[PDB]
């Protein structure tokens, strides 16, 4: 029950440098699957 | 139809650095990755000549961002834009107080990822 | 120049409706290559 | 070694809707999808059997969000967590106005996503 402290902004990056992993994940499986 | 070389871009760099023989067959397909201070934002970060004999490509990397620095204390930490990289914070001491140190700090290239060029300051008195 | 507007939370929703879309492409990608 | 029925989740429901023959061989793998109300935050969505006669899985969902519904003329739209499925927003009005509506909102499951459960209030006078 607390608002989220502008705190929005290192959640932000977070859900960024998610992305990229799977970015990265998604054509490390796709180069070894061809 | 063929091309030649790649254009610079600001956000990436090709990932031999071989020759860079001047002349690229169409079709042809270079690989990059991503420039300190930015992250992959793209499935493809690819160049490609087209049968136009021009090189084809998305932006496919975005600004890294620090992480707050947290509180000044007696003071205030102001985000102007963001925390991504090339951005600037501004702090400010309260009434009864003198900052010492910097004004500002910037989201910086720093080790392999991404930092605050100054550190906080202090208020104090 | 502006900062962002606590639509920091818009930005939280995009980026993790994004990542669930990677995902999805992440195992139609790999199912079909298996 | 075997299994016996899944466990049901609050967050995802088992794809087939299939006979659910309430013994399953060791190493069974079953596949789920998000309910209404959430979204997909892992790649692997599945219930697997292990050795041990007992399923195994990650919480492979999260809540889905509705988008801020703007700005409330003469009032303000407070966030008291978040915006997420489940969560409530709250409504005044300033000084001189009276709220005709109701004083909340709540992140809720609509059409195929997510929507807020009331509409704006107005404040008027």
């Amino acid at each position: 029950a607390k608002l989220s402290e502008a705190e929005l902004h290192d959640k932000i990056a977070a859900l960024e440098e998610e992305k990229a992993e799977l970015f990265e994940k998604l054509d490390k499986v796709e180069e070894e699957h061809k | 139809s063929n091309c030649g070389p790649p254009p610079t871009l600001s956000f990436a760099a090709p990932m031999d650095i071989t020759l860079t023989e001047t002349r690229f067959k169409t079709g042809t397909t270079l690989k990059y990755t991503c420039l300190p201070g930015y992250v992959r934002s793209h499935s493809t970060q690819t160049l490609t000549c087209n049968s136009d004999g021009e090189w084809v490509y998305n932006t496919f990397c975005i600004y890294k961002r620090c992480r707050h620095p947290g509180e000044l204390r007696n003071g205030q930490v102001e985000i102007k834009t963001d925390l991504s990289f090339g951005s600037q914070i501004e702090f400010s001491c309260s009434e009864g107080f003198f900052l010492i140190g910097s004004t500002t700090s910037r989201c910086e290239v720093q080790d392999r990822g991404v930092g605050w060029s100054h550190p906080l300051p202090q208020c104090e008195i």
